[PDB]
């Protein structure tokens, strides 16, 4: 005897929000601590003080 | 605040084991990340994945 | 036998309606897959 | 969150295979609910009452 | 759809009451779903042909 929300059917839409899709980016801690060499090839040398 | 004369840095990214260490402290002179090849990206179409 | 009808018995009301919502982003961070927004200080349960 | 991994160098061994990961999402939903109340009171009483 | 109906003229009878009546909806759904083939050959076959 009356028309229900179930009656509409797809009347009503859900609606969709990307206000909580976002995650912030943490990069290496290594990377930001020591400092970075430019490697041109598999190994380097490097010669220290030992005696 | 306590940790003055130190450059501190905090670990973020998930990679500190709690059960290992509180803290390092270094010379920062002494270590070197050696970077050969920063990260690169590939689309891949065609190829295989794994065996069997 | 509870019905009240308004203008019958002389008598007015106020109807007053809201309508809500809530959600709690409940998410992975840089840290890892289920982690909560939320924490609490609960009350001191225990006799000296 | 996706792992990564240390691959190495084989044409032949376990070891040198790039593994595989995912990434996953989930859903979170907002839903609307009412909240009500009414308050009778007879016209007399408004009337007769000191106050709005 | 709804029903109409002959109301009559009563307050006190069944009917003189003018009845409630419903309108309802429902939904149909497109959902796409993929068909394919994959065809291979030789490139020796290709080049041999005499047509594409």
């Amino acid at each position: 005897a009356d028309i229900s929300r179930a009656e509409v059917a797809t009347l009503i839409e859900e609606g969709y929000s990307h206000s909580l899709l976002a995650a912030a980016k943490q990069g290496s801690t290594v990377l930001s601590a020591f400092q970075n060499v430019n490697m041109g090839t598999k190994t380097t040398h490097l010669p220290v003080l030992a005696t | 605040g306590s940790f003055l004369g130190f450059n501190t840095h905090f670990n973020r990214n998930g990679a500190w084991s709690p059960e290992s260490a509180v803290a390092f402290i270094a010379d920062s002179s002494r270590v070197k990340i050696g970077v050969r090849q920063d990260i690169t990206v590939k689309f891949l179409d065609q190829a295989t994945l794994g065996t069997g | 036998d509870n019905q009240i009808n308004l203008a019958e018995r002389d008598m007015v009301a106020l109807r007053l309606k809201a309508r809500f919502a809530y959600v709690l982003g409940v998410s992975a961070t840089a840290m890892g897959a289920n982690k909560t927004p939320v924490g609490v200080v609960t009350p001191d349960v225990t006799p000296p | 969150l996706p792992e990564a991994d240390w691959v190495g160098e084989s044409a032949t061994d376990p070891e040198g295979v790039i593994k595989t990961s995912k990434v996953t999402w989930a859903n979170r939903t907002l839903v609307a609910e009412e909240v009500a109340v009414i308050i009778p009171v007879p016209e007399a009483v408004i009337d007769d009452a000191t106050v709005e």
